[PDB]
């Protein structure tokens, strides 16, 4: 019942406790479960700047450069491996630039080492009409993604290829700022920015909606949630200049890291909080129960918005996805089970509950991306199909 | 775009007439003199969210209202977040932030019926007595 | 009416607990020194409780928020000690008139007011009552109305007892408490577990609104006309009592007691 | 023309027939009368709109550089305030006035004007250059405006980029003379496409080339005419031959006749993405979505649709618009939909008269309709929300039909003029003509590339998923093109939306223009069974054999009985004779025998189909409404509204014949049978009540007031369903059959619906001694009955004698009854009087 | 939504209670027979509808009878309580002792008057039907 007694999780015993770590785990602390090593390739980070984004990592205390825009790149989340090529995919959010409206932008992202030499094209959902999408947020079990968009005042739900747009909150909301889901609660947590701050949390597909935290919050700019460890909250704010967190319920709350220096930023891997510092393009990590002292992993580039954690293990792709193909056009996840929902502008059809009266949609398939491994080289074929070419020592299809 | 992209500010440092108005930015919003915007609650509030720190030129300071328990207000006539009044860190100037007055440890209340007293200012249930 | 309140007793807890008709608040009032609870009132203009207790066979006054305790009768109730405390199951109060009222099911049944400081203890129904467990007044008519469970009747009589009229006669298998709005009445059955309707001066009309898996306990109708505006005795100084403040028999005028 | 219309004191007809011998009365009440004798609204007496041709119902009661002319909103351009020909209601922008005025500048002395100063009848003027407007607060000085807001600033898009405005034409025109927007050389020549009756004509876009599309003198009236320009075919269609056709643009010995087997298609639209075509049916009330060739058809709007005369289609975008009058009101509409037929929106629902003729602009994103009762030509946005007028009044625009649109100019037919027109779509207060003759125009398009803009087709790829039929549709979030699933006659959609599944058993209902067949359950599949129409017709009597899949329907229209196949590969009439007022049928599976009942004989009837033997069974009637048979039990049930009304049961073959049923019943209707119960049902439609009750009618229960069964008419049962139909709410609603109160409606706006009854071969079962394979026939001669206790009766044509064994039965059949269609007390004569 | 024209929780429906007062709540187009009970609940094995077929595992052990067998108190749990001056009834009910043998149900399912002999009426007395 502790709050800093265990990284992931804990058993009683009648004089004493066992910590132990959840399956993909293993433990190489001094003591049993004190501290999880997670399988699979080390962790990765991803930074993106005012207009690229940039990868580092922490195995090998390297950098590599992944994607660069013509536009200032607000908000990063990813989806891990979702087609068993070895590239993941990753969404990012493009803010409007003076009559240009904004945009939601999706790319793939290697698994393998990988940088320049496998250049990464763009794609766009094609979501008309965004403003200001200040929080994204994927959805990898009921394969959606979710974003906050500020001068609309909206949360809006789509399909990972755009395919289908639905508005989940509307009202009551002033300047949403971050989005964060949970696929096993089927819960949705946000923080609004507005005059009154507010932490807010609320079923996947809306239906139910509660506020969480609405004192003492400055700026509450960030968000991230630790499934490993029960399913606890956490939040950083730039003003206050704390990191807090509480339980997905709000019956507990808790400063973690006091003295931030103005973190606007939040991920959580291996018994570690990673934040960012606003203006000194700084990445900071300490013990995500607020032990120790804070140390200091990279001096990047002042644009710095975001720092995310890239692995594997960072969101649970095991997951069973209970949509079971009932819905004709859009299922989202709710406590206990799913619910159907139509298309925005669309209603169910007479009497059902489980169809919609909307224009049916094809399944957007993303380009075929550069899988060059192993320090190859890609280059695109004259009609435009992507070719590999490998240095010594690797052959090949690709570079295998 | 009203967002310093530059860290000199120079880009929006010559920005046209933005609004007939002869303003750069709208309403509900806070503007500077190197034509960037912020939004007004950041304003006397111990950051220069402004890089050219106009956003909180001493005088601006003290218009913004602040509630005692949700935020503070420093000898200097600024105001700090609630956190911040003794997270350790001088986050107004004038030192008023982190001071012994105010960072002290609580009173603790006294001892009421049904309660018994100990020689360490600290209260016991009855029950609890022996 | 007063706070936008519900009080209820919960017999398996042993406590009296209050909530806001907008369910956001939920508060234990009462939560020791009640040993078998059975019927609880509340006084909207002098701001009091009053609850009946069936072990220590009793009346009980307080302020709604539990602080104030007296007791307000005892043992006998007609001076010759064949009607007594011994299964009190209804309360209702009038306080334009100041008066208590309260129904028992002991072996000698009876209905029996008190007023609301403690006085003028006297017996309204003594005959042909034998299992009340309903009691209820309208105050458009100033009339008391109770049902008998063992006799199958809904009665109504004047505030003193001297006029009777029955709405069912003999006809309902098992009635409990009762409530009254308009033209209608309103009571609850244990042996159909139903909530049915009926036309309060003849049941001329009669349907069966709700029934349950479970036996209906106790049912109330909530209107701002159910506890009507009237100025209180203790408004401006609490009467200058040190500790409670209780409405006269009669209406007119307040006490004061420890 | 709709006959209130008819002697109103205005020329709806092309040649005035309407009116010619009309003699008149006054009118009044929320009404307003004015010259030329015509009465108008209330409303419309005030709205700053010439709906009286004289200009004065907005006497008393405007852009840059342009003057409100009467003392009111008629808004004419500076130069009419004085040109010399009367703009305005009475003149008052004339050189002088009939009304004493005179065309001065006196008053421009004292304005001390800050730009240019006019002329005016009354007083004087001021304006201001453009980019400017003269400021209200004094009349005198200019102010900053928005030019763009003026209607028809550019001819496609228009922006203020520095309050001074500049004009942009789409990717596919070029810009000439600063507004307007001409089309990109590397298209061929526009071209106009129009017919003129018997002929198909092509012309060139100014007027002075005309050739023949097809010269074959082997066709009707060529109504309506569609494009599709990639595959450079032109396809029009014919209500007389009731028939469809496509040639190549070239005319060289090239003609097609679609594979649709439509009652009288009226109007086409062409779908260039999804290489569809969408047809439009007047009589018949419906509209219906087929191939290039005609092989697949889909039924896309039936329900709540009237008399639907204009179609125009945006694939690019999944919109359809049509103009319908309400079935259940009668009220002139005009409505947006979605290519799937799934979503409706009414665009203009005021002020609309006969709205026959739609067409669409693709780069402004517009809607054009022509009204020939109110003689205007007006234009809606998408969405409806701004509204314009391009001409109106019998001068510039008496009787126009037909409309289509090009660049800056629309073009449309009118039969007052018996010409093609030629017109600005902004505003064109003298329009021009393009095409003259003395033959009446009908249909009217324009041929070129840019009217048939290229979009990705989502249908295109793997048919879109849809296991028979893909249709285009509008994404309602984004705003684009998405796409639907539809499934062939005899087959619904799956849970999925995207196979098809067989659909055995339906439900049948009759009405006015059609019979039809569907699902018993609230379903987007608008027909199962392929429908069945005729005109003029009025369908009334229907009845099923689920053995051979085959339907019988009684016409009142043409007094036939008629078989039909539900595949519609088969139609024959049983009947045509003597039939006077067929009101209800009814069929027996194990004789193969139909029985029918007619009002006007007072009597009832049954036949034999394997061979067309006829006899009458029961005789002086005297309202016979309503029929069922029930075979394996050996019985007849028959209904009769004659006060006191009442329900009758009698033997297969009418020897018996008792009351079962005659106290309160009104209008005792429709009759069922439940198999699985050994039960009767029936509607009363003057009660309105359902009741049912056992073959005896010893048995009575009445079922619970449906929630909105008003006034029912026609009653089936099936498993734990009843089914009946509401003549008022044009619904088929569906109850539970145990109790009244399970509701739910399946169908509205069904125009003028008569009965329903339930096909399924489970319901269709038993047997009876004539079914024996050891007594086949039940080894009669002419006619076999099945009676109770398993026995049969062997019955006789008409006219035909019996013998000894009593089931053989010998004589002439030659003889038929003679023509007392007279009631008593009238003399029957030759004549037919 | 019920045929009455009024609205009642959902849980409600197909759990016994005619709490649409027309019973719109409790038919067969609901399919209660088909109804798959939860683990947190309890089932009667005599399930004919609207008896309902699942109670809560909370309920199963009250002193009253949920299932229309009674089942959930045909199990384990014990006989609640009653005071000396009082009768006791198969309905899980204490009545006063006076009440019994009276010819009137005061206990619900006659337990109240089974097996009792009555003795005649007194000479003060008139008798009824
Ligand atoms: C990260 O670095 C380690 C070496 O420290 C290497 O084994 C691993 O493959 C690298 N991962 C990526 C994605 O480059
Ligand atoms: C992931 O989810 C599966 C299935 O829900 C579960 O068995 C497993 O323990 C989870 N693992 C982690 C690391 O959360
Ligand atoms: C001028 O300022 C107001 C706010 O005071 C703003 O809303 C408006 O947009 C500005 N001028 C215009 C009309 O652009
Ligand atoms: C009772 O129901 C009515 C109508 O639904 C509602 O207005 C009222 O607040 C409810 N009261 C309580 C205590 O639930
Ligand atoms: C509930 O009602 C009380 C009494 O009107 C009110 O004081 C309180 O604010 C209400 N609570 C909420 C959450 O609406
Ligand atoms: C009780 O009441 C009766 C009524 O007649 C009276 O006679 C008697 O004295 C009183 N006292 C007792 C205890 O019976
Ligand atoms: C007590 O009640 C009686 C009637 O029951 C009444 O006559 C009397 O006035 C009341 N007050 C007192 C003080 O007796
Ligand atoms: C409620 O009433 C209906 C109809 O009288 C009845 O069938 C059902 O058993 C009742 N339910 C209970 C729990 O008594
Ligand atoms: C005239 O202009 C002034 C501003 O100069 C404005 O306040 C006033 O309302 C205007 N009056 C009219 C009638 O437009
Ligand atoms: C005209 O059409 C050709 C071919 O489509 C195109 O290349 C050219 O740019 C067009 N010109 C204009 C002005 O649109
Ligand atoms: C016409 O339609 C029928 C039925 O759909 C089909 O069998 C036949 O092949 C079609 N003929 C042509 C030429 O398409
Ligand atoms: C449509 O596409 C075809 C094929 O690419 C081309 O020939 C034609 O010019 C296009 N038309 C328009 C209007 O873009
Ligand atoms: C009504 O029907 C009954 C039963 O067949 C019959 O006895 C009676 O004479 C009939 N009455 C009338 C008026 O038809
Ligand atoms: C409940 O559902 C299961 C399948 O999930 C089925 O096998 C079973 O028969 C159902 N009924 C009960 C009482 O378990
Ligand atoms: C409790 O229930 C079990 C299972 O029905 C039974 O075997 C056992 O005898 C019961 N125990 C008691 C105390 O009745
Ligand atoms: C800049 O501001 C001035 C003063 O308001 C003028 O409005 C000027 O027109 C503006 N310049 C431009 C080009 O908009
Ligand atoms: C406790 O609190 C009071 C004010 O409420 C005073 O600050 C007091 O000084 C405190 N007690 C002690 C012992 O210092
Ligand atoms: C003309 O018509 C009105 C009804 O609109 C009345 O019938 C009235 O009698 C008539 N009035 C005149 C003037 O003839
Ligand atoms: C009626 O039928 C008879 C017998 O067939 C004659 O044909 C007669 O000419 C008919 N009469 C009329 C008026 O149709
Ligand atoms: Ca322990
Ligand atoms: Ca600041
Ligand atoms: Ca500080
Ligand atoms: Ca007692
Ligand atoms: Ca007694
Ligand atoms: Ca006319
Ligand atoms: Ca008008
Ligand atoms: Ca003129
Ligand atoms: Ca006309
Ligand atoms: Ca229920
Ligand atoms: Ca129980
Ligand atoms: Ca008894």
């Amino acid at each position: 019942e502790e709050f800093g007694i265990c990284p992931q999780s804990c058993r009683n015993s009648k004089g004493s406790y066992e910590c132990f770590c959840v399956d993909g785990f293993k433990s190489m602390s001094t003591h049993y479960g004190e501290r999880c090593a997670a399988d699979g390739s080390p962790p990765l980070l991803l930074l993106p700047e005012n207009v690229r984004i940039r990868k580092y990592n922490i195995s090998s205390e390297k950098f590599s450069e992944y994607l660069e825009e013509e536009e200032h790149i607000q908000a990063i989340d990813y989806d891990w491996d979702p087609e068993g090529i070895g590239l993941s995919v990753v969404y990012y959010t493009v803010l409007s630039q003076g009559s240009q409206f904004g945009a939601i932008k999706r790319a793939y992202l290697p698994d393998f080492e990988s940088g320049s030499n496998n250049p990464v094209r763009e794609v766009d959902l094609g979501l008309k009409y965004l403003m200001q999408p200040d929080g994204l947020a994927v959805d990898w079990v009921g394969r959606h993604i979710y974003w906050s968009d500020a001068k609309s005042q909206r949360i809006e739900v789509a399909t990972l290829d755009g395919r289908y747009r639905k508005w989940l909150i509307t009202t009551q909301l002033d300047q949403p700022a971050a989005i964060a889901v949970n696929p096993k609660l089927g819960l949705m947590f946000w923080t609004d920015q507005g005059k009154q701050p507010k932490i807010e949390s609320a079923w996947m597909n809306g239906e139910h909606r509660s506020v969480l935290a609405s004192a003492n919050l400055g700026w509450p700019n960030g968000l991230s949630i630790d499934y490993l460890n029960g399913d606890r909250i956490y939040w950083s704010d730039s003003k206050e200049d704390v990191i807090e967190s509480i339980k997905y319920d709000g019956t507990d709350r808790r400063l973690i890291i006091n003295d931030a220096m103005k973190p606007f930023s939040l991920d959580i891997f291996e018994d570690q909080l990673y934040w960012v510092a606003k203006e000194k393009g700084e990445v900071w990590r300490q013990n995500k129960f607020g032990k120790g002292n804070k140390e200091k992993l990279l001096v990047v580039n002042p644009w710095l918005t975001q720092v995310r954690i890239f692995h594997q293990l960072r969101y649970n792709q095991s997951v069973s996805n209970p949509c079971k193909q009932v819905c004709s056009h859009l299922c989202l996840l709710r406590p206990g089970g799913y619910s159907c929902a139509c298309p925005q502008g669309s209603d169910f059809v007479t009497g059902s509950t489980v169809e919609c009266d909307a224009a049916s949609e094809l399944p957007i398939t993303m380009p075929s991306p550069c899988r060059c491994m192993h320090g190859g080289s890609c280059y695109f074929d004259e009609n435009d199909l992507p070719k590999c070419k490998c240095s010594s020592g690797y052959s090949g299809e690709y570079c295998e | 775009d009203g967002r310093a992209d530059c860290l000199d500010a120079s880009d929006e440092s010559a920005c046209p007439t933005r609004f007939p108005n002869g303003t750069y930015c709208p309403a509900a919003m806070f503007e500077c003199k190197n034509h960037v915007c912020i939004q007004s609650f950041w304003i006397c509030d111990g950051e220069n969210d402004c890089v050219d720190g106009s956003d909180e030129e001493i005088h601006l300071c003290f218009n913004v209202p602040c509630e005692s328990p949700q935020r503070f207000r420093c000898d200097n006539s600024r105001c700090i977040y609630g956190h911040q009044l003794c997270n350790g860190v001088d986050d107004c100037g004038d030192g008023s932030d982190e001071k012994e007055e105010h960072c002290r440890k609580p009173t603790h209340k006294p001892c009421t019926d049904t309660e018994y007293k100990c020689s360490n200012g600290n209260c016991v249930s009855q029950h609890y007595v022996c | 009416r007063v706070e936008e309140r519900l009080y209820w007793i919960d017999a398996e807890k042993q406590i009296i607990e209050r909530m806001f008709l907008n369910k956001t608040n939920q508060e234990t009032i009462i939560s020791h020194r009640l040993r078998r609870a059975e019927s609880l009132a509340v006084d909207w203009v002098s701001r009091k409780l009053y609850w009946l207790d069936a072990i220590l066979d009793c009346l009980f006054v307080s302020d709604l928020e539990g602080r104030q305790r007296k007791m307000l009768a005892q043992h006998c109730v007609d001076a010759n000690n064949t009607f007594c405390f011994e299964n009190p199951r209804g309360i209702v109060l009038h306080p334009q008139r100041g008066y208590v009222y309260w129904a028992d099911w002991g072996d000698h049944a009876y209905i029996a007011r008190i007023g609301m400081d403690g006085t003028n203890k006297t017996v309204i129904i003594s005959t042909k009552i034998e299992w009340p467990n309903a009691i209820t007044i309208d105050y458009t008519n100033d009339l008391l109305y109770w049902a008998d469970a063992h006799l199958g009747y809904i009665e109504f009589s004047d505030l003193e007892g001297h006029h009777r009229h029955t709405v069912y006669d003999g006809t309902l298998p098992h009635p409990f408490a009762l409530t009254i709005f308009e033209d209608t009445v309103f009571w609850t059955d244990w042996n159909t577990r139903t909530v049915e309707k009926g036309n309060k001066y003849d049941g001329s009309g009669r349907v069966v609104l709700v029934n349950t898996t479970h036996k209906p306990f106790d049912i109330h109708v909530l209107h701002p006309y159910r506890q009507p505006i009237m100025s209180n005795p203790c408004a401006t100084n609490n009467g200058g009592c040190s500790h409670l403040c209780l409405i006269k028999a009669g209406g007119r005028g307040f006490t004061c007691e420890c | 023309i709709l006959r209130a219309y008819v002697c109103d004191h205005d020329n709806d007809c092309e040649d005035n027939s309407d009116e010619h011998n009309c003699n008149y009365d006054t009118c009044g009440g929320h009404q307003f009368t004015c010259s030329n004798g015509q009465c108008i609204n209330q409303n419309w007496v005030c709205d700053g709109d010439d709906d009286c041709q004289d200009s004065g119902d907005e006497d008393g009661c405007c852009y840059p550089r342009e003057w409100a002319c009467p003392g009111s909103g008629r808004c004419i351009s500076m130069d009419k305030v004085c040109d010399g020909v009367p703009d305005c209601p009475e003149g008052e922008d004339e050189n002088n006035a009939t009304s004493g005025r005179y065309c001065g500048t006196g008053l421009c002395s004292i304005l001390n004007c800050e730009y240019q100063c006019h002329q005016t009848p009354y007083g004087g003027e001021c304006f201001c250059p453009p980019g400017h407007i003269i400021n209200s607060n004094d009349s005198r000085t200019c102010i900053d405006f928005d030019d763009c807001q003026i209607w028809g600033i550019c001819d496609q898009k228009c922006e203020s980029r520095q309050g001074r405005h500049q004009c942009l034409c789409e990717e596919g025109y070029i810009l000439e003379r600063g507004q307007h927007c001409k089309s990109n050389d590397s298209f061929s020549a526009a071209s106009i496409i129009f017919s003129n009756g018997r002929d198909l004509l092509v012309g060139d876009l100014h007027g002075r080339n005309f050739r023949i599309l097809a010269e074959s003198k082997n066709r009707g009236i060529v109504m309506g005419v569609d494009f599709h320009y990639q595959k450079h075919r032109v396809f029009w269609t014919d209500p007389m031959q009731a028939k469809v056709f496509s040639t190549d643009i070239n005319g060289l010995n090239t003609q097609e006749i679609l594979n649709v087997s439509i009652d009288a298609p009226e109007n086409l639209a062409v779908d260039w993405i999804n290489n569809k075509l969408y047809l439009v049916e007047t009589r018949v009330n419906r509209i219906d979505v087929v191939n290039l060739e005609g092989n697949q058809r889909v039924t896309l709007i039936t329900e709540n649709l009237g008399h639907p005369r204009g179609i125009a289609l945006d694939p690019t975008v999944g919109y359809l618009f049509f103009s319908d009058w309400g079935s259940l009101s009668g009220q002139p509409k005009v409505e947006r939909a979605f290519m799937d037929g799934s979503n409706r929106k009414d665009l203009v629902t005021t002020k609309l008269g006969w709205p026959a003729g739609i067409t669409l602009d693709l780069v402004s994103k517009r809607v054009y309709w022509v009204d020939s009762r109110y003689d205007y030509i007006e234009t809606v946005t998408y969405d409806g929300i701004q509204r314009k007028t391009v001409a109106r009044g019998g001068s510039l625009v008496p009787h126009p039909f037909g409309i289509s649109l090009f660049e800056e100019h629309v073009f449309f037919t009118d039969w007052t003029k018996m010409a093609v027109m030629k017109a600005n779509k902004f505003t064109d207060t003298n329009p021009q003509v393009y095409h003259q003759s003395s033959l009446t125009p009908f249909g009217v398009t324009v041929y070129h590339a840019l009217r048939q803009p290229n979009a990705t087709n989502p249908c295109g790829n793997n048919n879109g998923g849809c296991a028979q039929i893909c249709v285009l549709s509008h994404r309602t979030d984004n705003g684009g093109l998405g796409y639907r699933c539809k499934c062939e006659f005899g087959f619904e959609l799956d849970a999925d939306e995207h196979h098809c599944v067989a659909v055995k058993n339906f439900l049948l209902f009759s009405s006015q223009t059609a019979v039809r067949g569907i699902p018993f359950t609230l379903s987007t599949q608008e027909d199962v069974m392929v429908p069945v129409t005729g005109s003029p017709s009025f369908f009334v009597g229907i009845d099923f054999d689920a053995q051979h899949s085959t339907i019988f329907y009684s016409d009142l229209s043409k007094n036939i009985i008629y078989q039909q196949k539900i595949d519609g590969t088969g139609k024959e009439v049983i009947t045509a004779n003597r039939l006077q007022n067929v009101e209800c049928l009814s069929f027996d599976w194990i004789s193969r025998n139909l029985y029918w009942t007619d009002g006007g004989s007072k009597s009832v009837t049954v036949m034999k189909l394997a061979d067309k033997s006829r006899r009458q069974i029961i005789s002086n009637l005297n309202n016979p409404r309503s029929i069922v048979v029930h075979p394996a039990a050996g019985y007849m049930f028959l209904s009769d509204w004659f006060r006191p009304a009442k329900i009758m049961r009698a033997w297969s073959d009418g020897s018996h014949l008792m009351p079962i049923v005659n106290t309160s019943l009104g209008w005792p209707n429709g009759l069922a049978i439940d198999w699985s119960t050994s039960r009767l049902y029936w509607v009363d439609a003057f009660f309105d009540k359902i009741e049912h009750s056992n073959l005896d009618g010893l048995d009575r229960k009445r079922l619970g007031h449906v929630d909105q069964m008003t006034h029912p008419f026609g009653l089936t049962v099936f498993k734990d369903n009843v089914f009946l139909t509401d003549w008022r709410l044009g619904a088929i609603i569906r109850v539970r059959k145990s109790d009244g109160g399970d509701m739910t409606v399946v169908r509205r706006g069904i125009s003028s619906i008569m009965h329903v009854k339930a096909y399924d071969a489970d319901l269709q079962t038993g047997t009876n001694y004539c079914s024996q394979t050891t007594h086949p026939n039940g080894d009669c001669s002419h006619f076999c009955f099945p009676v109770p206790n398993f026995q049969r009766v062997c019955g006789c044509p008409y006219g035909m004698k019996l013998q000894r064994d009593q089931m053989t039965c010998e004589g002439d059949p030659a003889r038929e009854p003679p023509t007392q269609q007279c009631g008593s007390s009238s003399f029957p004569c030759n004549n037919g009087k | 939504h019920c045929d009455n024209g009024r609205c009642i929780s959902s849980s409600w429906v197909c759990d016994g209670d005619n709490d649409c007062g027309d019973m719109s709540d409790e038919d067969q187009r609901h399919h209660c027979e088909l109804q798959n009970c939860s683990s947190t609940e309890f089932t009667c094995i005599n399930s004919r509808p609207p008896n309902r077929r699942c109670i809560p595992q909370h309920w199963v052990c009250d002193g009253d009878a949920d299932c229309a067998d009674a089942l959930d108190e045909l199990q384990n749990c014990t006989m609640r309580a009653c005071s000396t001056g009082e009768f006791s009834c198969a309905n899980g009910r204490c009545i006063r002792q006076s009440f019994r043998c009276d010819r009137r149900n005061d206990c619900g399912d006659y337990s109240d008057e089974r097996g009792c002999s009555y003795p005649p009426c007194r000479d003060d007395q008139f008798t009824c039907q």
